[PDB]
């Protein structure tokens, strides 16, 4: 999967005209504040994303982050109609650092 | 006046003279009281043949640090912060009966620090432990695996 994430960091703004009309730059995600969103129902105990890619920052303070991830989630398998069965496997994503009082999660 | 400057000031104050290799007690004779609790997320596997048990748990730990204290009135009523756990002293809790895994917590998430010194740290962990398996009444058996 690609875990697309977007938020506003007001401290990462700039006036484009002072910087040769640049509208966005890439900053290393390791060097900026990140919302620690991960998959809780993973099996094998892997939570984070695979690579920690770069983040695209806009001149107005908007952050767009698109890191890749290999996830091994656990799901209930229904065997009643095997091999004509359909499975319903869920993936739950949460902030392991911040609760609802500090960050809100919203579906794009 | 925004909370961000106040938190930055608080952080610069807390870790000015902080040593993370030092047991956080004012008096040498004092004992660090660590409240320890487990929370099982799932029972990944019970390996009867290899006599091993894989679990996914949250290791809840709580103690007091006498150097990480402040008055919220002087920092815009900031009562608690989240900090990386690798910046502070932590207890060295290890699983004795480890088998085919890690002894200690390896994830090192962020710790919740309150203004009275309380530190709350709840990293996740996947443990593979040893437990003798009794199969007298298989498949009606009841196993008793310890940690
Ligand atoms: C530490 O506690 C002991 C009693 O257990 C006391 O005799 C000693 O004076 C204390 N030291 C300090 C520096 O408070
Ligand atoms: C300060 O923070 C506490 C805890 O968040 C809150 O209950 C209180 O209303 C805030 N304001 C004052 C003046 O204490
Ligand atoms: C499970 O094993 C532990 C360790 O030997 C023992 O203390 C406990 O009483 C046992 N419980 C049962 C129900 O057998
Ligand atoms: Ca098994």
């Amino acid at each position: 999967v690609w875990l697309t994430q977007e938020w506003e960091d007001y401290r990462l703004t700039w006036k484009p005209e002072e910087f040769d009309n640049m509208k966005k730059v890439r900053l290393p995600s390791k060097h900026i504040w990140l919302p620690d969103v991960v998959l809780y129902n993973n099996a094998d105990g892997m939570y984070e994303v695979s690579f920690y890619s770069n983040a695209v920052v806009s001149y107005d303070g908007s952050i767009f982050w698109l890191p890749p991830a290999i996830y091994k989630s656990a799901c209930k398998i229904e065997v009643k109609h095997f091999p004509f069965d359909q499975q319903n496997c869920t993936m739950k994503f949460r902030s392991w650092t911040y609760d609802r009082t500090e960050i809100d999660l919203v579906l794009k | 006046e925004t909370r961000a400057h106040a938190e930055e000031r608080l952080l610069k104050k807390l870790f000015s003279g902080y040593n993370k290799w030092s047991r956080p007690v004012a008096n040498i004779s004092d004992v660090v009281l660590v409240r320890f609790g487990l929370s099982i997320a799932q029972l990944i596997d019970v390996d009867e043949k290899n006599q091993m048990m894989t679990t996914n748990v949250w290791v809840k730990q709580e103690w007091h640090d006498y150097k990480l204290r402040w008055d919220p009135a002087d920092y815009e009523n900031v009562t608690s912060i989240r900090i990386p756990s690798e910046l502070i002293w932590r207890p060295d809790i290890v699983l004795y009966n480890n088998a085919d895994g890690d002894f200690a917590v390896t994830h090192l998430t962020k710790a919740h620090l309150f203004h009275d010194g309380r530190v709350q740290w709840t990293p996740p962990a996947i443990y593979k432990s040893s437990c003798s398996i009794d199969v007298t009444f298989f498949p009606f058996d009841q196993q008793n695996c310890t940690m």
